[PDB]
């Protein structure tokens, strides 16, 4: 037991990379993705922009038309010290990329009721002046 | 040796950190859910805007 | 802005016209307006927390809106009307959803049915406790999902079919399901890390048989011994299958013991490991 | 000395324990994150193609007044 | 006296559970009959009644080893009829049994006297039925063990069931 | 409510309006409304599962959408159909995406253009087994993705390109283009860890040569020893550089059955090594 101990554990610390390697290969695909998304977000809110203007312009002409086992032991722990840092790395990326597109959301959230509100207005005068 | 008692702790914290990574990402899903379900629903009222506003092009141009 | 007097004005304008009333025109913005003013009711009444009554102050905006001809926006009527009673104290939560559906469905929008689909199966389980028609509703919604490309959504309603397929003793049933959504899910180097614990499951899924559907399942899977992932799949059910055919209720209850340190057991497992711990005493008494 | 050795595997297995489940959520995020990623995917194709349901109505109500 | 369902159960106490005997209701049999539980078209065993204040009516109870023997389950549906015995080959006079340590937990390597044992065998399993193959449990001398009847011969021609008496010999 | 009978409303209206039924303004609106028709069909028709239908609608729609002059809509119908014959029993698969890529390639839409270019390159290669033409279009699609400083989406592309590239004989073409992604990976400290696998792959890459382009190719790679990320990259690769200018068969053999221990193998790595494998043996019989 204290060598099935002192070695099993052992293949655990050397487990313990796989664990927190595989981790960045799940943050990987996470933060490729956050940073794809972030630019895309950006043409999307131009969505949202783009509409908030054009609906102005068309409200506007609806209203003119209108009217050394444990030498290694210890070095495995730095190993997984060494990346413990990363996952600090992956955690920043995906921190800084959440609250950067969550208040990037309530804008978008913001314009896109404000231009859905000029639709239906402007849809309720339309579909009148319908044929 | 005293490095297994104490990196113990080097992964415990992490294991915080990701506490909050599972959910600030979770907490973006339901921010997403809700503008997806206001988003595609604003398009759905601008389909009748393009409609209505297409009709009062063949009757006053 | 009286509620219940806007819920009268809104009925003394929601009806066809006629005398000096219609006038020249119809009012096909009278049944608008009557919507709108509903609409300002169920407001307040979310005000003063009061839920039930703006749930069904929604329905009357919504029933309206339909004999306009609006079925968009007043299918999103549907589902304020679903919100509020769901957060609400009453039922009609599955009425207001199902008449929500046939809506995003007629229409053309199956991405938000389904988004709607998959909250009433969720419900329809949660409480009202019909599983019956629970799973039937987390699959046909799956089927949306895995037609709009969505394939991650496909299986996150699948996972909740088999799940609770064999909590119903449809263990088979079960099983075909994880081998589905295993196959699903290898297209996807990105995947390969969940396609785990669904043959996890599916080992652990018995139906009852007397072959090595089991040993067939943890063979088929691959597996490589330095792999951790895995480690946590396979390594148990191995052990958890030499147990059963060897009749030895100890080995298996000891095993499910110690996997329970690397991995904590959830509730679905745990039921299902007791039914095991079971077939095998039952096999050695039977 | 045996009770270094033995409080050492005490503290070891500890260690290994915590580590395993933060693996394990991980797997969910790379499970969860994806889910939504799909769920945008679509997005981008809703509101950039708004822009031209919009942008073609704002068009033909501009042509109908001059 | 054709035959009546019945429902198995558990054995009550432990004391009917070294008897070797399918415990029932007074409201049903009594003490001193004999019957034949029917599990299949192809699957036919013979037991002792004994009665007890804790069965409920329709339904038999089986110790441990019965239902080992028998393949009974507990909450199953069985055929119980009336059986009766024919005192002129069935009366066992030299029955070979396969002893051995029932629970291997508790196993010695210490000496039992057989003659003891043949003594207090027939003073308690006389007037019962026993068949070949038969797997019980035998307590001798605070000793739990677990016989298997390997042949049995009538007062010489080999019975495969037979009914055990006073004048039995057992080796 | 039957699609059969719109499917033939559709077809009686969508036609340039002859005689009187003509006049002057031709049927630009007729023309629509037979999209709208075939739209409600092929709805009906998925809701049913009847996809080929479904899929066929959508085409009809589509089409006649391109005949009214929306080349938008239009495409984004011909996309509807893809997703439909793709999880459908028939073709037209890979000619609706052909006819959607046409339609946001020449609008001005290269960004969705190069998202259905690379399900397109999936499917071929997925279902079709084209791996050639699969390439190609990996390709000219990570041509887009980089243009729309979408790196990250670029480097997903040429990793598929070079990835299968290996398999099919291309191992020089497959190293070129690890040495790309790999240049243009260090410009992103969010990849330097990945950057491993890359010099990994390129070195393991042999298009048949003698010199040490892989002695050269891991020199080039910076590593050191108290790191632990790079032990899963050219610490191996030494190793196996020195089995293969050894002629020793079971050296090379035996190192990736130690190395498939601290970091398991996949199919990919698999099937090359053993291409390096053979090398040996037929220089060694040699």
């Amino acid at each position: 037991r204290a060598d099935q101990l002192a070695d099993e554990s052992l293949e655990s610390t050397r487990r313990m990379l796989q664990l927190v390697e595989e981790s960045k290969d799940a943050g990987i695909r996470t933060l490729v993705m956050l940073d794809e998304q972030g630019e895309q977000l950006d043409r999307v809110e131009e969505g949202m922009n783009h509409i908030n203007q054009d609906m102005k312009e068309a409200e506007k002409n609806l209203k003119d038309l209108g009217k050394a086992r444990e030498n290694e032991m210890d070095e495995n722990l730095e190993q997984v010290s060494g990346i413990i840092g990363n996952l600090r790395h992956m955690a920043l990326d995906m921190g800084n990329e959440i609250d950067t597109q969550n208040r990037q959301i309530d804008r978008i959230m913001e314009k896109a009721d404000s231009n859905k509100t000029r639709i239906d207005e402007a849809n309720q005068r339309a579909t009148k002046m319908l044929g | 040796n005293r490095r297994l008692q104490q990196t113990q702790a080097q992964v415990d914290e992490v294991v915080d950190i990701m506490r909050v990574n599972v959910d600030k990402v979770l907490e973006r899903d339901q921010k997403l859910s809700e503008l997806d379900d206001r988003a595609d629903a604003l398009q759905a009222g601008a389909s009748q805007f393009e409609t209505s506003a297409a009709k009062l092009k063949r009757k006053y141009w | 802005a009286e509620a219940m007097a806007l819920l009268a004005e809104a009925e003394r304008k929601v009806k066809n016209s006629q005398s000096f009333f219609s006038g020249l025109f119809g009012g096909s913005s009278k049944i608008e307006e009557a919507c709108e003013i509903y609409a300002r009711a169920a407001n307040m009444f979310k005000m003063a927390k009061n839920w039930s009554a703006a749930g069904n102050a929604f329905c009357q905006a919504a029933q309206l809106h339909l004999q306009l001809q609006s079925k968009h926006d007043a299918a999103t009527c549907f589902v304020d009307a679903g919100n509020a009673f769901k957060k609400a104290d009453p039922q009609e939560a599955i009425n207001c959803l199902m008449r929500a559906i046939e809506i995003y469905t007629d229409m053309g929008r199956f991405t938000i049915a389904a988004k709607h689909h998959i909250s009433i199966a969720e419900i329809y389980e949660t409480e009202l406790v019909d599983v019956e028609k629970a799973i039937a509703h987390y699959e046909q919604s799956a089927d949306y999902y895995k037609g709009e490309e969505s394939n991650s959504s496909a299986n996150k309603c699948l996972l909740k079919v088999a799940g609770y397929a064999a909590q119903l003793e449809q263990y088979q049933k079960a099983i075909d399901i994880y081998e589905q959504v295993g196959t699903s899910a290898m297209d996807s180097p990105l995947l390969k890390y969940s396609a785990k614990d669904y043959f996890f499951k599916a080992a652990l899924c018995h139906f009852c048989i007397d072959m090595l559907n089991a040993k067939l399942a943890v063979q088929k899977y691959e597996e490589l011994f330095p792999a951790f992932s895995d480690s946590r799949e396979c390594k148990l059910m191995k052990k958890l299958l030499e147990a059963h055919e060897e009749q030895n209720v100890d080995s298996y209850t000891e095993s499910v013991k110690e996997y329970d340190s690397i991995s904590r057991l959830d509730q679905w497992l745990t039921t299902m490991l007791l039914r095991i711990k079971k077939t095998i005493q039952g096999d050695e008494e039977d | 000395a045996l009770s270094e050795i033995e409080t050492r595997h005490s503290e070891i297995i500890k260690l290994e324990n915590s580590i395993r489940e933060l693996h394990d959520m991980f797997m969910d995020m790379a499970m969860l994150v994806e889910s939504q990623g799909e769920m945008i995917d679509r997005i981008e194709y809703n509101v950039e193609h708004a822009v031209d349901y919009v942008e073609r109505a704002v068009s033909d109500t501009k042509k109908a007044v001059k | 006296m054709a035959g009546r369902s019945m429902q198995a159960a558990r054995c009550p106490t432990d004391e009917l559970s070294l008897s070797n005997c399918a415990v029932v209701s007074e409201k049903d049999y009594q003490s001193g009959q004999h019957v034949i539980v029917r599990t299949s078209p192809n699957h036919k065993y013979i037991f002792t009644l004994r009665t007890h204040p804790s069965v409920v009516p329709g339904s038999v109870a089986f110790s441990l080893p019965q239902r080992k023997w028998a393949g009974l389950s507990i909450g199953q549906e069985i055929e119980v009829a009336l059986y009766s015995f024919d005192k002129a080959k069935q009366c066992i006079g030299t029955m070979t049994i396969e002893i051995d340590f029932l629970q291997k937990k508790n196993i010695d390597s210490n000496p039992y006297d057989t003659d003891k044992m043949a003594a207090e065998f027939i003073q308690q399993f006389n007037n019962q039925a026993f068949s070949v193959g038969q797997q019980l449990v035998f307590s001798f001398n605070d000793k739990l063990f677990g016989l298997l009847v390997k042949d049995i011969e009538a007062m010489r021609q080999k019975i495969e069931v037979g009914l055990v008496v006073g004048n039995s010999q057992v080796a």
